[PDB]
RNA sequence: GUUUAUUAAAAACACAGCACUGUGCAAACACGAAAGUGGACGUAUACGGUGUGACGCCUGCCCGGUGCCGGGAGGUUAAU
């Protein structure tokens, strides 16, 4: 559940821990782990590109099966594991033929539930099927952008996409932010909402939960120098300017969405 | 690099002269495009990154003459 | 087991496929160990208001004694199907007979 | 363009015209498909005696051979008996591959690229009309009978 | 906790929390003439930027100027 900690020391007062008692306490399945080397926000040139990340505890990459290429095969969910690179939990699933795979764990999933995949999959949550046998109006997740891609949409904790319209070979979806967009009907999706919906309720308590996760402290623009930031300067807390990025681009309202290739797919913008 | 295969065009340098005649060095780039040509002498596809003036030259000449010039200059086709 | 009075409407070109659905539903009834009471197909007739257009839908009454797990599965096969539009299940009230 | 034409183009081609067209239509459609040859002072001499006198009638009898290839299958019907769902809702949508294989195994030996589907990927189980592009003018009227199993 | 190594350890910086803004993935943004990377083998309960800085009570008015967004009726408008 969501347990608020007692203020035994300065720092544990605001710690609110999301403790899932159904998670497996043990080592994960070893042939599905590979290395995940840290970068710290640096490209091949060695200069920093995505700032204010770095440090923290190590992690290994779990190979989560996205495509669900097996069709017409029953699947028994073995156990639930905590993936450190995600916001929701993952599920180790033992298939019928003996192959163990990591999948995304939905909301209504416990140890012992049976799922499947293919076009003959049912409407029970946890099944992966293309968008031509799904009834229009239900809740799906793990939505592919292109047929055979693997899945791009609705994979964080609690994120779900509701099917709105079905125009021939097109499926018009309402996304989580509220942007109506058309995708291919041949793309696959997994039914139900993504589990661990209480993950937003963790408020992390202290600076250390930001530090060992990989979130570096952010320096404000007023505290910086005029050579370091377009803001700053002055003899005591002077702002006097418009809010911009450190590279001269205006922020707090600026539409930078400009690719002109996927504007046909977008129906209604975010409001 | 940005070298045309047929005509041999390469980017040069010039001045960006404004209304106040401010000399600012910039680069003139050719209109290069990677087009896939059907060759009847070879009966196949040849991908060439050529200029559009070179495309007009190939529209004038035969494609076998252009491939013969590329063979004479030692270019890969 | 409880008496469940099922009424459902079917679209016409899929109402041509109604007797196979009746055979599947009575196979589920035979799996429920209950006896069927009303095999009266009411038939294709005129609707009173536009319900997902191309009017004159197909009425079917079932009225079978069944347990709760079988009627939950048979309701999920109703709600998850494009053929069954407006099914409903009613009370027992000592299930009934001719002159509908 | 001075490009001389070879095929019977349904808009401007009448077997030997010198109609001015754009370079993008000639370089990308006419040349790679063998529809036309760019004529600059030697291909005119090639078309003058060697092509228009003999090879035009060869193209005409190859069009007649394509008409005979259409006339191979006198039945003009395909009964697909693939696995289907419960009371409609077919298991897999049949594209041009299985239709081309079923026509090639018994009937017309035309390739997959000439097969056209007017009614989509044919999700509805029943009678369907499928036309073939064996010729630019004469079309096929194949009656495909999708049968549920 | 950190800071002006070598005159300033602080009310300065930073901090979990809160709000605004942008972004539907070949995302925004950044390094890089470009390829290619970071972001991220993450994807709207996520990421980036900005402002403030636990917690309780809260955050009232104004679109005149400037900044941002939308609409193109009308005027003006270079290159061809």
């Amino acid at each position: 559940a969501v347990v608020k900690c007692k203020p035994t020391s300065p720092g544990r007062r605001h710690v609110v821990k999301v403790v899932n008692p159904e998670l497996h306490k043990g080592k994960p399945f070893a042939p599905l782990l590979e290395k995940n080397s840290k970068s710290g926000g640096r490209n091949n040139n060695g200069r920093i590109t995505t700032r204010h990340i770095g440090g923290g505890h190590k992690q290994a990459y779990r190979i989560v099966d996205f495509k669900r290429n097996k069709d017409g095969i029953p699947a028994v969910v073995e156990r639930l594991e905590y993936d450190p690179n995600r916001s929701a939990n993952i599920a180790l699933v033992l298939y019928k033929d003996g192959e163990r795979r990591y999948i995304l764990a939905p909301k209504g999933l416990k140890a012992g539930d049976q799922i499947q995949s293919g076009v003959d999959a049912a409407i029970k949550p946890g099944n992966t099927l293309p968008m031509r046998n799904i009834p229009v109006g239900s809740t799906v997740h793990n939505v592919e952008m292109k047929p055979g891609k693997g899945g791009q949409l609705a994979r964080s904790a609690g994120t779900y996409v509701q099917i709105v319209a079905r125009d021939g070979a097109y499926v018009t979806l309402r996304l989580r932010s509220g942007e109506m967009r058309k995708v291919e009907a041949d793309c696959r999706a997994t039914l139900g909402e993504v589990g661990n919906a209480e993950h937003m309720l963790r408020v992390l308590g202290k600076a250390g939960a930001a530090r060992w996760r990989g979130v570096r402290p952010t320096v404000r623009g007023t505290a910086m120098n005029p050579v370091d930031h377009p803001h700053g300067g002055g003899e005591g807390r002077n702002f006097g300017k418009h809010p911009v990025t450190p590279w001269g681009v205006q922020t707090k309202g600026k539409k930078t969405r400009s690719n002109k290739r996927t504007d046909k797919f977008i129906v209604r913008r975010r409001s | 690099s940005r070298v045309c295969q047929v005509t041999g065009k390469r980017p040069v340098t010039g001045n960006n002269r404004s209304h106040a005649l401010n000399a600012t060095k910039r680069r003139f780039l050719p209109n290069l495009h990677s087009h896939r040509f059907w060759v009847e002498s070879e009966k196949r596809f040849v991908t060439l990154r050529v200029s559009a003036k070179g495309m007009r030259v190939i529209d004038k000449k035969g494609i076998d003459t252009v491939l013969a010039e590329l063979r004479a200059r030692g270019e890969k086709y | 087991m409880r008496h469940y009075e099922i009424v459902f409407m079917v679209h016409p070109d899929q109402s041509e496929q109604v007797p196979g659905m009746i055979e599947r539903y009575t196979a589920a009834i035979t799996g429920a160990e209950g006896k069927i009471h009303r095999l009266e197909d009411w038939g294709r007739r005129q609707l009173a208001y536009p319900i997902n257009k191309l009017h004159k839908a197909h009425y079917v009454l079932m009225n079978v004694e069944a347990p709760q797990e079988v009627i939950d599965e048979l309701e999920t096969t109703f709600r998850f199907n494009d053929a069954v539009i407006r099914s409903m299940v009613m009370r027992t009230k000592h299930a009934v007979t001719e002159a509908s | 363009m001075q490009v001389i034409l070879l095929d019977k183009v349904a808009n401007l081609g009448s077997l030997g015209d010198q109609v001015n067209v754009k370079a993008g239509y000639a370089r990308n459609f006419l040349v790679p498909q063998g529809k036309a040859v760019p004529a600059t002072k030697k291909n005119i001499e090639f078309f003058e005696a060697r092509r228009a006198e003999l090879e035009a009638k060869l193209a005409e009898v190859l069009a007649a051979a394509n008409a005979r290839a259409e006339k191979i299958n006198a039945l003009e019907t395909v009964t697909i008996a693939s696995k289907a769902g419960d009371e409609g809702k077919l298991f897999g949508s049949i594209g041009t591959r299985d239709i081309a294989d079923a026509v090639t195994a018994a009937g017309v030996e035309v390739a997959k690229s000439e097969v056209r589907l007017p009614n989509g990927v044919l999700r509805t189980t029943g009678e369907h009309e499928v036309s073939f592009q064996v010729h630019s003018e004469v079309f096929a009227k194949v009656i495909v009978n999708v049968v549920a199993e």
